[PDB]
């Protein structure tokens, strides 16, 4: 759902020359809130203020809530990264 | 998932086999066969020692691991007497 | 020719395209219960979906 | 029609493999077909395949067809349920009674599990009915049949 | 009169002792059966008869008598009533290295600790290499037996061998490696007798075995859960537990009959006794026993209780078999 | 200190919530998995059954 919106925004900025607005980035941030992806959320929060746009604190607080939830829950990263590597080099052990 | 399925996928943790049992007799047989394989490359004294070991394993097999468990109990009793004496500052 | 073409047009000997599978989106509860095992189970699921 | 039924007869008699690394199963065949498998197969046989060849080969062909139909009816069951839970260990004639026994027993076991985990016999029975109805709906299984089965298991408990 | 021992831990085996003894006495063979146990059986006895062994007991007996493989034989499907598989002339073979060895699955650069690691690695190398060689030898024994069986069987110009091979575990990897090795190595008895060997997956193999076992002659399976499941499938499809005659070979031949807890049909054990008598030389007595079994199932039709159709007791069935023999 | 990672793992596993989730997962695992999608796409129910098993 995010990639289509950010392709419309690439079609906006690059192809057509039009530039998005606070309403556009608002629709963008609502999707990342619903999806719970707090890192892309923080990217959008930073991109807003780098473009002068200011987020809605109703969405910023939900972003921080999802972040705190994944923090306490250990879902800050996926599990497959938080597991030990093969001590011995092997094309099968590394999974390739 | 075509077809009217006859049975429902129902499972019970009791029906799931959770034994995790631990065998000793086949492990001893494997050890005896490995020692037999090793016997070919042995020298005279090593061959005699391995023959004595094979006789000991055969004695365990005939005794149904009772002498083996007795020796295990002896070693465990030795260790259990060994620990509290080394507690210099209990 | 119309009947022959209509009969030829369909591959009864072949298997039809099953409906597509969207993304899994595994739940945090199942992940917390099985951190490192869902990857192996998903790989086995792919193996069984291809072979079995 | 006649083409698909000839392909079916070839697959059953074993003169042809299916067009991938695919097994023959009631599910994996009736999914391709129009869910009128046995009736239309027997009808097409008796109509267009029996009168052509002599009675000598016709008898053995009908025999083999009945055998393969029974074998696919047996194939309907899953491997794990067949072997481990002992549906086939007695024999084909006892597959039905052993399936019924396994179903009643596993239903009683699941009910005892729900009651031990939650108590509140009304709540446990309700959760069992929900689970059974959902599994029937997922397995393409009649809801009235599932409710009757659940009531039967509850009575037998 | 020879003394072939006979392991029986259960009351079922204890009563089947007297049953088969009555049968053999009515058959008038110059041998005898000696009640023993699986843990105290006498070595240097090549041809034996037995009862349903458990998994651990099969492992113990295989380690004792040097066994490598287990064969099945579903001849009783012809006698089964409303038989869905008449004249099931095929054979399933299952390896046994799991039961014979269930445990097969399993620092600053100082001049001391690295030496210790080297010695420990050498020790583990020796151990694992010996175990791998033993597993490879058992798999070679299973495959060589299956090939010799496919060649000895009356070839219908097809001579098909299916080999179950779910990709994954180390047993399946070893089995793939040894199948590749044998195929690319010998190829000559194979290509001359037109023995068509095929590794296939379980989901694609067991439906073939179910629908058309005519298209197959030999089946091969490793000692995985899948192989055990296919073996039990065949053991049931041959007429249910009790009807199929199992066998166990390697450095010595023993015969068995598969049976669950509640089953009592001894026809598999009677076929085992017949196969034993044919191996030793008493083919006339084995043929007498087989004719008695056929007479029991066809003339009197006195079927056991567990089986469909007619129903009768183990002891009355054995009395009928003995009276048919004599 | 090899046992400090093990102490951390002990502190992680020693929770009441994880046992509550085990208690409610084994009794009702159908809730977690996307079974309607699995049975929808899957052509053989043996795959879904072995998946849950």
């Amino acid at each position: 759902k995010f990639a289509a919106m950010m392709d419309i925004l690439e079609e906006m900025d690059a192809r057509s020359g039009i530039k998005p607005n606070a309403e556009s980035w608002g629709y963008v941030l609502k999707e990342l809130v619903q999806a719970g992806d707090f890192r892309l959320g923080w990217v959008c929060i930073a991109g807003m203020k780098s473009l002068g746009i200011t987020p809605d604190q109703a969405l910023v607080d939900a972003n921080e809530a999802n972040a705190a939830k994944a923090k306490a829950a250990g879902t800050d990263f996926p599990a497959y990264l938080k597991k030990a590597a093969p001590e011995s080099f092997d094309t099968k052990a590394w999974g390739i | 998932v075509s077809g009217v399925a006859p049975t429902i996928y129902l499972r019970s943790k009791a029906a799931l086999p959770a034994t995790s049992t631990t065998d000793v007799r086949p492990q001893l047989y494997a050890l005896q066969r490995f020692a037999k394989a090793q016997l070919k490359t042995a020298t005279e004294a090593e061959r005699a020692a391995i023959e004595a070991d094979i006789a000991r394993y055969q004695e365990y097999l005939d005794s149904d691991l009772e002498k083996l468990k007795q020796d295990v109990a002896e070693d465990t009793a030795k260790k259990q007497k060994l620990i509290p004496l080394l507690d210099r500052y209990p | 020719a119309l009947a022959k073409a209509s009969a030829a047009q369909v591959d009864w000997t072949s298997l039809p395209a099953a409906p597509p599978r969207p993304s899994p989106s595994a739940p945090d509860t199942l992940i917390r219960l099985l951190g490192s095992v869902v990857d192996d189970l998903a790989d086995a699921d792919k193996v069984e979906q291809k072979y079995g | 029609d006649a083409v698909k039924f000839q392909t079916l007869y070839n697959v059953l008699t074993g003169k042809q493999h299916l067009k991938d690394q695919v097994p023959v199963k009631d599910c994996n065949l009736t999914a391709i077909f129009g869910a009128s498998w046995k009736a239309d197969l027997n009808k097409w046989f008796d109509s267009e395949y029996a009168p052509k060849l002599p009675a000598a080969e016709r008898d053995s062909a009908k025999k083999s067809l009945d055998l393969y139909l029974k074998r696919v009816d047996l194939t309907r069951y899953t491997r794990e349920e067949l072997t481990t839970y002992g549906i086939l260990a007695c024999g084909p004639g006892k597959v039905d009674a052993l399936t019924e026994k396994h179903l009643l027993e596993t239903g009683k076991a699941r009910l005892e599990e729900l009651t031990a985990g939650l108590g509140n016999k009304d709540e446990g029975v309700n959760a069992f009915r929900k689970e059974v109805e959902q599994e029937g709906k997922y397995a393409n299984w009649p809801a009235e049949k599932s409710k009757a089965l659940a009531d039967k298991v509850i009575a037998a408990s | 009169a020879k003394t072939i021992p006979f392991v029986a831990s259960t009351a079922l085996g204890e009563r089947l002792f007297a049953g088969v003894q009555k049968v053999l006495a009515a058959a008038k063979a110059p041998v005898s059966l000696v009640q023993t146990d699986a843990k105290f059986a006498p070595a240097d006895a090549k041809y034996l008869l037995a009862e349903p062994l458990s998994a651990a007991a099969t492992g113990e007996l295989a380690n004792k008598y040097g066994l490598s493989s287990k064969v099945t034989s579903g001849a009783a499907s012809q006698f089964y009533p409303n038989s869905i598989y008449p004249s099931l002339n095929v054979e399933v073979v299952q390896n046994l290295y799991a039961l014979s060895n269930p445990a097969f699955s399993s620092t600053v650069k100082d001049e001391s600790a690295i030496k210790l690691a080297e010695l420990q690695k050498e020790t583990e190398r020796n151990i694992s290499s010996f175990f791998r060689d033993e597993a490879n030898k058992s798999v070679q024994a299973t495959l060589r037996l299956a090939c010799d069986k496919a060649i000895k069987t009356k070839a219908d110009k097809k001579t098909v061998m299916v080999v179950t091979k779910p990709h994954g575990d180390a047993f399946d990897d070893l089995l793939a490696q040894v199948t590749k090795s044998e195929s690319d190595g010998r190829a000559d008895e194979l290509r001359n007798s037109s023995v068509s060997v095929e590794p296939t997956l379980v989901g694609n193999a067991w439906p073939k075995l179910v629908m058309f076992p005519e298209g197959v002659n030999v089946v091969v399976c490793g000692p995985n859960a899948s192989g055990d499941q296919v073996a039990q499938l065949f053991v049931g499809i041959a007429g249910g537990t009790g009807m199929v005659a199992q066998q166990l070979v390697g450095d010595a031949v023993v015969f068995t009959s598969a049976n669950a807890e509640d089953n009592e049909n001894p026809t598999g054990a009677l076929l085992a006794a017949s196969n034993l008598l044919t191996a030793l030389g008493h083919e006339a007595e084995a043929k007498k026993i087989a004719a008695a079994v056929a007479k029991a199932y066809t003339t009197d039709r006195i079927l056991p209780k567990e089986l469909p159709g007619g129903k009768a007791d183990l002891e009355a069935f054995i009395d009928a078999v003995a009276k048919h023999a004599s | 200190n090899v046992y400090a990672p093990m102490a951390e793992k002990l502190a992680l596993k020693s929770n009441p919530e994880l046992k509550v989730l085990f208690k409610e997962a084994l009794l009702q695992p159908a809730k977690l998995l996307p079974l309607d999608v699995d049975y929808q796409c899957s052509h053989d129910r043996e795959v879904v059954e072995a998946k849950r098993d």
